[PDB]
RNA sequence: GGCUCUCGCUUCUGGCGCCAAGCGCCCGGCCGCGCGCCGGCCGGGCGCGACCCGCUCCGGGGACAGUGCCAGGUGGGGAG
RNA sequence: GGAAUGGGUUCGCCCCGAGAGAGGGGCCCGUGCCUUGGAAAGCGUCGCGGUUCCGGCGGCGUCCGGUGAGCUCUCGCUGGCCCUUGAAAAUCCGGGGGAGAGGGUGUAAAUCUCGCGCCGGGCCGUACCCAUAUCCGCAGCAGGUCUCCAAGGUGAACAGC
RNA sequence: UUGCCCUCGGCCGAUCGAAAGGGAGUCGGGUUCAGAUCCCCGAAUCCGGAGCGGAGAUGGGCGCCGCGAGGCGUCCAGUG
């Protein structure tokens, strides 16, 4: 080993070695869009959040989210380009027989909330999805209360651009299934009683359920540090 | 990921050059000041006579435009010879005058008579 | 326009390689040359800061 | 080690102090190598060093101040 | 090197064991003098020409000292005054540091704030008055309008004469 | 040279504001009816841009040949 080569350690003490590069973004000036945004956040969980708004913080959990995609990637929109097949198709090919085969329209998802809203109302949801970032919340906060109503499963879930990429959009706030195959009846049915009881069945607590009314970590510190000054003043007076 | 400043900075964001589907101007004006627009006509005074005896050096009515870089270009391949040193003024009825004095091997004198001053 | 005299006051900067000249006022009896001490850590003498 | 409080490195001097030492990891190239273990050389990045997590930059106010709109008083400062 | 028997020193001060005096030296300014410029040019004087509207040609000279509380400018030194402390910036430079860079003994290399050489410096102003007649005051109006240079005598004196 | 990336960069405030403030560097002689530190003659200089010198830098060690001088090999230096 080379004699010259020695250890030269830094002292980082007050009035020591300048301060390395440590991270900062704790302590960044952001700009005034992500100060906005980052305030906004913390707002809803320092204010009390009624529970029509509130309810929405409640989606569904990994595994169901996964499954329920899963079968909603069978009944997806026809983009345009493929519809556009479809017809050629269909007008070359019925030229040679017979024009008139309307025939069955297959299943497919109902997306918007404006068509999702009637159907719910028709009674003819069998599954509503509504994303839990929809801004404005007025859009989709009447949607749970009247899938109760109307006795139609629906269920929460984290994503409207999830959802928008179903129907090949940038977003959605709510799809719905109407009908299905045959063999997905029972893949739709599993999902049904799964979200029946986690939000049709549960909604009279719902319906009270406040959110936010969290203070933040400083704050709360403080208080356990004074409540264990007052259990310090309990044990004592044990004593 | 570590930021090791407490100022947010606008990042560099590329910025393409244009790329035109039309150019704005058909075609690129003209140049109105050529060497017969820089030189307007020589100066044929008594004093201007003096300037091409003795200091070899010719005395040119010029646009106010030109400046002395233009007035020797113009002057050097309009009559086909070297100029060493330009001077000009504006003369008080606005007129830009230059005194043209040509290199030694030429002759003011010489020069003056193809022009047709003298 | 001040009664009062000002004391130049150069200290390091804690997180650059940079001096930093502070313009103080001058607390009777300090001088040039002088150390001065600011922070809660610092002694209690004339011209220090705490 | 158990339970708590405090502390994190600078005070004879009109000096110097940034752009990492050191340790650790990995990737290599090149040249030997005796076909076998690999070595030497030349480097590149990274973690530690410089602890982890966190929701407001830090601190002081604070549902007051303040502002908006009425209401009463004062108002030769000003208007007629 | 080491000072009291204190000494050095100014018109005044002021300075010294934190180093006086004394001896040796270093630096800055250098507007003065000599030199290159440079006498060829300028000027004085005596002549001779001519293209007589020539930067004409010649001869000789342009020398040696003194003085100063002089006056003006300039540069220094050293003080006094202030509850007054008497710009900023462009711009240029020195230092600290040492990431680098350079070639392997040469026909060396990076490099160079040394000497010489090469090329370029565009645009606008520039005449004249600046005042008992070129400005303002209706005018060639006894008014008004910011500055620099400043001889001899008398005398305290940019006083008056 | 070009595009990208990394690295570093407070431009702590656009811009305007003096023909008396700050601000590189031109002087002598001659010349016009009227111009002149601007023209002419002569002697300089500043700033900006890209050849020849000179500096850097040619030192020392040990063997060999040679009367010697000098040369050859080989190693070590060299930002005065
Ligand atoms: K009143
Ligand atoms: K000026
Ligand atoms: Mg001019
Ligand atoms: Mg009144
Ligand atoms: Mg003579
Ligand atoms: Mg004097
Ligand atoms: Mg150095
Ligand atoms: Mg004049
Ligand atoms: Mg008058
Ligand atoms: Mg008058
Ligand atoms: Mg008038
Ligand atoms: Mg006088
Ligand atoms: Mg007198
Ligand atoms: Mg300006
Ligand atoms: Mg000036
Ligand atoms: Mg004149």
């Amino acid at each position: 080993v080379n004699p010259l080569f020695e250890k030269r350690p830094k002292n980082f003490g007050i009035g020591q070695d300048i301060q390395p590069k440590r991270d900062l973004t704790r302590f960044v000036k952001w700009p005034r869009y992500i100060r906005l945004q980052r305030q906004r956040a913390i707002l809803y969980k320092r204010l009390k959040v009624p529970p029509a708004i509130n309810q929405f913080t409640q989606a569904l959990d990994r595994q169901t989210a996964t499954q329920l995609l899963k079968l909603a990637h069978k009944y997806r929109p026809e983009t345009k380009q493929e519809k556009k097949q479809r017809l050629l198709a269909r007008a070359e090919k019925k030229a040679a027989g017979k024009g008139d085969v309307p025939t069955k329209r297959p299943p497919v998802l109902r997306a918007g909330v404006n068509t999702v809203t009637t159907l719910v109302e028709n009674k003819k949801a069998q599954l509503v999805v509504i994303a839990h970032d929809v801004d404005p919340i007025e859009l989709v906060v009447f949607l749970p209360a009247l899938c109760r109503k109307m006795g139609v499963p629906y269920c929460i879930i984290k994503g409207k651009a999830r959802l928008g990429r179903l129907v090949h959009r940038k977003t959605c706030t709510t799809v719905a299934f109407t009908q299905v195959n045959s063999e997905d009846k029972g893949a739709l049915a599993k999902l049904v009683e799964a979200i029946r009881t986690n939000y049709n069945d549960r909604y009279d607590e719902i319906r009270r359920h406040w959110g936010g009314n969290v203070l933040g970590p400083k704050s709360v510190a403080r208080i356990a540090k004074l409540e264990k000054a007052k259990a310090k003043e309990l044990a004592t007076k044990l004593g | 990921k570590i930021r090791t400043s407490p100022t947010f900075r606008r990042p560099k964001t590329l910025r393409l050059r244009r790329q035109p589907k039309y150019p704005r101007k058909s075609a690129p004006r003209r140049n109105k000041l050529d060497h017969y627009a820089i030189i307007k006509f020589p100066l044929t005074t008594e004093s201007a006579m003096k300037k091409i005896e003795d200091n070899n050096t010719l005395v040119f009515i010029v646009d106010v435009k030109a400046n002395k870089h233009q007035i020797k270009q113009a002057v050097k391949k309009l009559y086909d010879i070297d100029v060493a040193k330009v001077n000009t003024l504006i003369r008080p009825d606005g007129e830009k005058k230059a005194y043209v004095r040509l290199a030694p091997d030429y002759d003011a004198l010489d020069v003056a008579n193809k022009i047709g001053i003298i | 326009g001040r009664g009062a005299p000002l004391a130049k006051v150069v200290f390091r900067d804690p997180y650059r390689f940079k001096k930093r000249t502070e313009l103080f006022i001058a607390a009777e009896g300090i001088h040039t040359g002088q150390f001065v001490y600011c922070g809660k850590k610092a002694q209690l003498n004339i011209g220090n800061v705490l």
